[PDB]
């Protein structure tokens, strides 16, 4: 019988807390960045680069309130924010993904991305196209924002990401998270929209995977330039490469 | 080698 205990209940309610303290759906910080070029060979390059710097950080803050993530080593804690920083940034993006115009829509025209902007940062179709489908796929989840914010948790706490230490301790954190996750869908997701949406779920981080081997290819081509690596900022250099 | 994310990551 699916039950919701305390634990799970509390789980979720620091998850949306944290969230919460780490997403901004005003984006008012975006006046804080190298303002945005659409006049043009990489003229998104500083605007794009400030707002994934300051989207690594809120993932940053957003990790560190993860319920059992502490208990990691730093090591651990680092390998785990490196290889995902990119994954959850495209996951919280879907929050303000449109599916009207297949944008970013972050409460302006300045701030409103669409795929020629992320282009203009230096990254073609082949990260671009299956970029929009994730992006499409995941919003016609319409997953709760519960749902979300444990996906962006399990996203981060994944075992299997290239220099784990204690892949066991990483392993059961996320499988608490999991648990959660099909139980929460269980109890609290009317069908048809819980119809297999766990498995759903799990593709997308799948998909996130690719999308962040594509992302690591182009990045690597990009940043090989130093004058694009000029235009970065030094938490994208340190967490994404140099 | 990762000071910054270090530091944003520290208690
Ligand atoms: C609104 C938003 C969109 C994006 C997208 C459009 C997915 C994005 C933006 C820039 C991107 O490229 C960055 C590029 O690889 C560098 C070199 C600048 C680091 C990529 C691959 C995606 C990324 C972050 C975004 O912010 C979401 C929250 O963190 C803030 O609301």
């Amino acid at each position: 019988r699916p039950k919701l205990s305390e634990e799970q209940q509390h789980i979720i309610a620091i998850l949306l807390d944290a969230h919460h303290k780490t997403y901004d759906p005003t984006y008012a910080d975006f006046r804080d960045f190298r303002p945005p070029v659409r006049m043009s060979p990489l003229s998104m390059l500083p605007h794009l680069a400030d707002l994934v710097s300051y989207s690594i950080q809120k993932v940053i803050g957003f990790a560190k309130m993860i319920p059992g993530f502490r208990d990691l080593t730093s090591d651990d804690q680092i390998v785990l924010l490196k290889s995902s920083a990119i994954e959850v940034i495209m996951l919280r993006s879907n929050q303000s993904f449109t599916m009207d115009d297949m944008s970013w829509d972050c409460g302006s025209q300045d701030y409103k991305y669409d795929v020629t902007d992320v282009s203009k940062a230096g990254h073609t179709l082949e990260l671009i196209e299956p970029l929009i489908k994730f992006q499409v796929g995941l919003k016609k989840l319409n997953l709760h924002e519960e749902e979300h914010v444990l996906l962006m948790a399990i996203c981060i706490v994944s075992p299997d990401r290239p220099g784990v230490q204690d892949a066991k301790l990483v392993e059961a954190i996320q499988d608490r998270l999991s648990n959660t996750l099909q139980t929460y869908i269980r109890c609290r997701h009317p069908p048809p929209g819980s119809h297999q949406l766990y498995a759903k779920m799990i593709q997308k981080l799948a998909d996130l995977r690719s999308l962040n081997e594509e992302h690591s290819k182009q990045y690597r081509s990009l940043s090989f330039q130093p004058e694009n690596s000029m235009k970065l900022t030094p938490l994208v250099l340190e967490v994404f490469g140099n | 080698n990762h000071p910054m994310l270090m530091n944003l990551l520290k208690d």
